[PDB]
């Protein structure tokens, strides 16, 4: 312990560019990161799928228009069905206006087709025009912008429309209200109805988001002779993927039968996978949700389709069992975790590898991304935890502990939490800056635990373990955000005990609930 | 509001929640003196609340199958009976019926919508409930007695077999 | 079941002919989706049907676990074998963009079969034949001992 | 003691606006339809470079 | 030749030992589907050829054994020595 | 054996199938036949075989049996981790730069006549 | 069990010898169990240096500046051709005196290891030959890993093989 | 593990002097899940397939922790 | 009884261990350090063995400056 100090000190004093000053802060690696937030798309715009080494927001505003008003009430489509036309001719002048005629062109002849019933010769108004100077030429459009438009409407109703235009400044809204404070006004008003949300932001709006005990539904799989590995659910929760042990993929439909192919030929909701040689250990979805990769004991790693159920390509550049392949938050990207002590992240169009990570003096049992998708965390039954830069290769932070082996990773959404689940049976929370466990949650008897999973904003996770239960666990009892919420160790919510099954995963739900899956029934 | 969320779960509490639509919907005022605004919007009121209902059965009906059934059986006892005491309760409880479905309404309503109209007396909101009945049989049309009353005139065929009460004549020299 | 009905003409004619060399001996002297452990048993049932040499499953039992493994791992190292060839992602295979297959997708077969076992594919002819007349070779030979037996017995 | 631990959000983690695409779609003459990346290398070419 | 081959498998003059449906659960485990049933009676055909193979080097071992010029069995010496003469590996059981 | 059973408790694992005990004591018996019969021919070795030279006397020190082991690992019995090697060998990985593009909101596949397109396969 | 188990190992007399191994085994000066040293004890060139109690016969001291000159030879992969006798004498000599031996290589073993190299890579093209023709070619790496996936008896795995599975680069680099 | 003495071993093994097999192995059902409901709001049903509160007669190394 | 429990703390060891350690990663290697060994300051650091009593598997090591 103190021993470790004075050799890391003496360490740091040879290190010539390591003086006593600063060898100092080198011992701040026990100050943990401040609580931060999460970014709504209230303020945060989004980012385009890129590479880790370092427009279209009017498009999306508009589809944020075309989406809200048709999943409204039926008592208010009489209304906004004449507040959809103007405000799209609105906006591709803005943006024919802005620099993008091009993008004018593709996105008005898609959305052409939006008004057709009522406005005849307005489309060939519209259509004989490509060019900005066209449009200076044109003189329907000028007059248009010289007046206003009238617009017959209630209060209520655009009162609560402008109070969903004003949490979703992410994709577009703004340049919709102003648009509209500048041509319509049925942005002073604008002005004054964002400072009626930010009074609603004074205790109207929820603060805290305390703790929340979670609802479950379980899938317990029968008649398998123990002949499975992993399960896997989808992400709007329709499918559930199980591998088993002699390369086999069987892709079960929650609620019906609609797995049929496109095609004319391939005429019962259950769809089985060929096309491996050993046993599968791992397997994970796209978030697009038509493919699907699998890992396998081949030393293969194989992409599927989801509208044909049929196999595209392979991959081959390790040289042992592959255990766990996931997706990178955004796609494109995907890594595997082997027995070769090795991790290759690849990407989907090229076919041998693009980085290859090694620090492990043994098999590395895991592996996952942080939610930037700029980070992966290696996991392995040396007893140690690793971090990588995707771009560097090598390893930024490593965590050790946890006697016992490794087994299962989750990531908390907002960027300082990583879950350790092993056969030691005991949890650890874990700080990326620190390098230290913030908690170590104790309980799951004495066996070991396969999978885990925080919540949708980092308030609660879970546990799962083959004690033949499930264990929620509180996580802001004593960390930097200390929620306490107040009327073997503490961290400890509730446990549910089930009939005799090992439990092997879970998938929380966009709401409260979860979703889990076992197995041997009784 | 609390069903356009997204990370709340509802399943526990459809049970508890459809009282309130109803005992709303029905509307059934010991009171509601003659304002100038006792029907001119209390008639939206209870569209806005069938317009939920149907939001509501079309959402949750799934996780059970006795609610639709219940909610349709409470409707139709709180219909037919004649002691309504006002007009408003049965116009909720006709536009309610009306955003639910295609062939409820055609099985056992027609014989007691002859019945009432035998007994009602009114001048103008028997009309409106006629006419929003004509453009009721005309979205029945495309997918009978009202199937020849929608699609043809019905002359003396549908009116004088399925018509009564002098009402249902007017729509239909109305619109076919 | 051609085959399966001539290995079956085998079987009769093994047990009936075994039985009279036995006989024989004692009248000298007297002076759709489907599972592991099916495939497996039924494996071994057609092993046990291929074994006319010594006797159909007259041996320990030891040796015929082995032998199901055995013929496992064979016919997995086939298929090993053609998908490996079949994905190559190499120039010699892989379509080429003016649809020039430097190797149709039957030497793909042909050269499977030839890295692991026979050789080409006519042995497979010559197996064949074989066979069947090791049944009149075997037939012949223990029917003429059968007919010098009836002449040896009076 | 400088990692750059900061989240940003995607389509896929909220609702209401998640995108279109349509290159995985069904012609209705053929089948289906893929987004495949575009090399330069074509078939019976030139291997590599000289043998020294 | 090769072509009367795939012009054979087809009908039932030649239908392997091996059932079709075994077959067809060994290409899936090993990874391999396709709607021709002309291949998998092939390699039904070529592993039915290879036990064969072993099944003679059992033979005549065990006719080596004992008089040259209480039934047959094919024991561990046997096996031991024809596994041996392929490359499947050393047969060295015990007991104790 | 009972003592195989003494063995598994050092790893926790009390949960065994019955079949492994006889199996890894096969194991062990025939890996150390092999050792020391090769270790023999060493031993012959040092006693300097050809087609009638010497006699053949038996000691079979430790070093023979280091020598017979050491050969047998030169192919089998996984090593220790060889770390440096992989740091290397995955340095001149990590050299080249990712791609850095924007394949826009998709899947990006390799190139048809790289990818696989599963059909029924046929002649 | 457990308590019934060693019960029952006490039915049987070893319980004596069980009983005897409580210590720490490896009675010598030491058998280090760990990697790092391994590794670096396996990394370091070593030296024959010896001893002279009475007399250690040889007639030939011992020396390290053949163990040098081996770690500096151009070896075979950056030259394009297999070596030639004289390169590989100069690299055994090294070898043997880093391993502890003494004595020079006498000229026929250098030529016995050249046969057997030939030998050897005769073999493995023999193999990619039978993969990518059946009965105007031209062969490639890929032939070479497909025949290195299926017959893996033929080379020693460690080095060059994790060394395979990092060269495979794509098209366009 | 038959036992065995000589002037003990404990080793034979008379699982053998087969001449014949003709059985048919038997197919299971296939694998099909089978969902039910359990923790609605923290509260754990013992009506559908799920435990009473026998865990207390588990063993207490195994299976640990009680809070609900 | 539980004395037999305490004694089995056995710690099996091999005899002898393999390290993946091709020629050209420690050719390389140690080209490098000699010629940087060379120029800044046989005077590298070597192992030493010995001809006699060989066959153990850790040696000392000179460390000459």
């Amino acid at each position: 312990a103190a021993d470790l100090n004075r050799i890391v000190l003496e360490y740091l004093n040879k290190k010539g560019y390591h003086k006593t000053e600063s060898m100092l802060r080198m011992e701040s690696s026990h100050i943990p990161a401040p609580p931060t937030n999460i970014p709504t798309p209230q303020t945060t715009n989004i980012s385009r799928p890129t590479a880790p080494g370092r427009p279209a927001t009017i498009k999306r505003g508009y589809s944020i228009l075309k989406s809200w008003c048709e999943s409204s009430l039926d008592f208010y489509r009489p209304e906004l069905e004449k507040f959809l036309y103007p405000v799209f001719v609105h906006c591709y002048l803005d943006l024919i206006a802005r620099g993008y005629p091009s993008h004018a062109r593709e996105f008005y002849d898609k959305f052409s087709k939006d008004h057709s019933v009522l406005h005849e010769y307005e489309i060939s108004k519209l259509g004989g025009i490509s060019l900005k100077e066209h449009l200076q030429e044109n003189d329907v459009a000028k007059i248009f912008r010289s007046h206003k438009f009238k617009v017959l409407i209630g209060r209520t109703t655009f009162n609560l429309l402008l109070y969903f235009l004003n949490e979703n400044d992410a994709v577009g809204g703004g340049v919709v209200l102003r648009l509209i404070n500048q041509y319509i006004e049925p942005a002073q008003d604008l002005r004054n109805d964002i400072a009626m949300i930010q009074d609603s932001r004074a205790k109207i709006k929820l603060s805290a988001a305390q703790a929340s005990l979670p609802s479950v539904c379980m899938y317990t799989f029968h008649n398998t002779n123990n002949d499975l590995t992993c399960l896997k659910f989808n992400d709007d929760s329709t499918m559930v993927a199980s591998g088993f042990q002699d390369s086999f993929i069987k892709l079960w439909s929650i609620d019906g039968s609609p797995l049929r192919s496109l095609l004319k030929n391939d005429p019962k909701g259950s769809r089985r996978l060929v096309g491996h040689s050993g046993a599968v250990y791992g397997v994970d979805f796209s978030p697009d949700n038509r493919y699907l990769i699998s890992c396998s004991e081949d030393k293969t790693v194989r992409l599927w389709s989801l509208d044909t159920y049929t196999c595209l390509v392979s991959y081959k550049g390790h040289s042992s069992s592959v255990w766990d392949v996931k997706f990178s938050p955004m796609g494109h990207y995907f890594a595997t975790a082997s027995h070769d002590q090795t991790a290759r992240l690849w990407s989907c169009d090229h076919i041998y590898p693009l980085r290859i990570f090694a620090g492990h003096l043994n098999d590395v049992d895991c592996v996952e991304f942080h939610p930037n998708s700029t980070y992966l965390f290696t996991g392995s039954s040396d007893k140690t935890a690793r971090m990588w830069d995707i771009a560097r290769g090598e390893c930024v932070r490593v965590f050790m502990g946890h006697s016992g082996a490794i087994n299962c990773l989750a990531v908390s959404p907002d960027g300082r939490w990583l879950a350790s689940a092993g056969e030691d049976s005991v949890v650890c929370l874990w700080d990326i800056s620190t390098g230290r466990r913030i908690k170590a949650m104790r309980g799951h008897g004495r066996s070991s635990i396969y999978s885990l999973a925080f919540s949708r904003e980092g308030t609660v996770l879970v546990s799962t373990g083959a004690d033949n239960s499930v264990r929620v666990w509180d996580v802001k009892k004593n960390t930097n955000s200390p929620s306490a919420q107040p009327e073997a160790t503490n961290d400890h919510m509730s446990v549910y005990f089930t009939k005799k099954t090992p439990v092997y995963t879970v998938h929380f739900t966009r709401r409260n609930l979860c979703l889990a899956g076992g197995v041997f029934g009784g | 509001s609390l069903l356009m969320n997204e990370s709340l779960f509802l399943e526990p509490y459809v049970h508890a929640i459809i009282p309130c639509i109803l005992t709303l919907l029905l509307a059934k005022k010991i009171g509601n003196v003659d304002d100038e605004l006792q029907k001119q919007q209390q008639l939206a009121l209870r569209e806005l609340s069938a317009s939920l209902l149907e939001r509501v059965i079309e959402d949750f009906g799934s996780s059970y199958s006795t609610l639709k059934p219940r909610i349709t059986r409470t409707l139709l006892r709180a219909f037919v009976s004649v002691n309504n005491t006002t007009p408003g309760t049965q116009y909720g409880a006709l536009l309610g019926l009306r955003g639910l479905g295609s062939e409820v309404i055609r099985i056992v309503v027609l014989g007691n919508v002859i019945n009432w109209s035998s007994t009602f007396l009114e001048k103008l909101q028997q009309e409106d409930q006629v006419f929003l009945i004509d453009t009721l049989i005309e979205t029945l049309r495309v997918l009978i007695d009202n199937e020849r009353l929608k699609q043809r005139v019905g002359d003396l065929i549908a009116d004088r077999i399925q018509a009564c009460d002098d009402a249902q004549d007017i729509y239909w020299g109305i619109f076919f | 079941g051609m085959n399966k009905k001539f290995n079956e003409i085998i079987h009769l004619m093994q047990q009936i002919r075994r039985i009279c060399f036995k006989i024989s001996l004692i009248r000298q002297m007297q002076t759709d989706k489907l599972d592991s452990d099916v495939s497996y048993n039924s494996l071994k049932r057609s092993i046990s049907k291929i074994l006319m040499a010594n006797g159909f499953e007259s041996t320990a039992p030891f040796c015929s676990d082995v032998i199901t493994q055995i013929a496992e791992n064979y016919f997995g190292n086939l298929v090993k074998t053609l998908k490996n060839h079949i994905e190559s992602k190499s120039i010699n295979k892989v379509m080429g963009d003016a649809k020039f297959q430097k190797v149709s997708n039957k030497d793909i077969l042909l050269l499977s079969l030839l890295e692991n076992g026979v050789e080409s594919p006519d042995a497979l002819y010559e197996y064949y034949n074989e066979n069947i007349v090791k049944q009149i070779s075997k037939l012949e030979g223990l029917k003429s001992r059968l007919s010098s037996f009836l002449a040896e017995l009076l | 003691n400088l990692d750059l631990s900061v989240p940003l959000n995607p389509h896929r983690a909220t609702a209401n606006l998640k995108p279109e695409v349509k290159y995985p779609y069904y012609d209705p003459e053929t089948d289906t339809v893929v987004h495949e990346h575009r090399p330069d290398a074509r078939g019976n070419m030139v291997n590599a470079d000289t043998v020294d | 030749t090769l072509e009367e081959i795939l012009e054979m498998m087809e009908d039932e003059e030649f239908t392997p030992i091996i059932p079709d449906a075994v077959t067809d659960y060994y290409l899936a485990k090993n990874g391999f589907e396709t709607s021709d049933i002309k291949i998998k009676r092939i390699l039904a055909l070529a592993t039915q050829k290879f036990i064969s193979d072993i099944a003679q080097d059992a033979y005549e071992y065990s006719r080596i054994r004992s008089s040259s010029s209480n039934k047959v069995v094919l024991t561990m010496d046997d096996l031991r020595s024809a596994l041996g003469e392929y490359g499947i590996n050393v047969k060295r059981p015990n007991f104790y | 054996v009972r003592l195989l059973h003494l063995i598994f408790a050092t790893q926790n694992i009390y949960s065994y199938q019955d079949h492994v005990p006889l199996q890894l004591m096969d194991f062990a018996y025939r890996y150390t036949t092999g050792t020391l019969q090769d270790a023999t021919i060493y031993s012959d070795h040092a006693h300097a075989s050809n087609a009638g030279n010497a006699g053949t006397n038996a000691q079979l020190t430790t070093e023979d049996i280091r020598l017979a082991i050491a050969a047998r690992t030169n192919y089998q019995f996984k090593p220790v981790p060889p770390k440096e090697l992989l740091l290397e060998l995955a340095a001149e990985r990590n050299k080249k730069p990712l791609p850095a593009v924007i394949p826009t909101w998709g899947i990006r596949l390799p190139p048809e006549k790289y990818c696989l397109t599963g059909k029924d396969w046929v002649l | 069990y457990e308590r019934l188990k060693r019960d029952i190992l006490a039915l049987p007399v070893r319980e004596r010898r069980r009983i005897k191994a409580i210590t720490r085994e490896s009675g010598k000066k030491g058998m280090v169990n760990s990697v790092i040293t391994q590794t670096r004890q396996a990394l370091i060139p070593k030296v024959p240096v010896v001893t002279r109690p009475t007399n250690v016969p040889g007639n030939s001291v011992q020396w390290a500046q053949d163990v040098i000159h081996g770690f500096q030879a151009l070896l075979a992969s950056e030259i394009y051709e297999l070596p030639e006798m004289d390169n590989l004498r100069t690299r055994m000599t090294g070898i043997s005196r880093e391993h502890g031996l003494i004595g020079p290589v006498d000229d026929s073993v250098i030529e016995i290891m050249l046969i057997g190299l030939e030998q050897h890579l005769k073999g493995i093209v023999e193999a990619a030959i039978d993969i990518v023709k059946y009965r105007r070619h031209t062969l490639t790496i890929e032939d070479m890993y497909d025949t290195l996936e299926q017959y893996p008896y033929l080379v020693e795995p460690g080095g060059t093989l994790l060394r395979l599975q990092s060269v495979m680069l794509h098209d366009e680099d | 593990f038959k036992e065995a003495l000589v002037g003990y071993v404990d080793d034979d093994e008379v699982d053998f002097e087969k001449l014949i097999n003709e059985p048919l192995p038997k197919v299971p059902r296939f694998s099909t899940f089978t969902a039910h409901w359990l923790a609605i709001e923290g509260v754990q049903p013992a009506i559908p397939q799920n435990p009473s509160p026998n865990d207390i007669k588990n063993i207490l190394p195994i299976n640990r922790g009680s809070m609900e | 009884h539980q004395v037999l429990d305490g004694v089995a703390k056995s710690y099996p060891l091999p005899l002898e261990r393999k390290v993946i350690m091709p020629a050209r990663s420690r050719s390389s290697f140690l080209r490098m350090r000699e010629m940087f060994a060379g120029a800044i300051l046989l005077y590298s650091r070597t192992a030493v063995i010995d001809v006699d009593r060989a066959g153990d598997y850790y040696f000392s090591v000179r460390a000459s400056p």
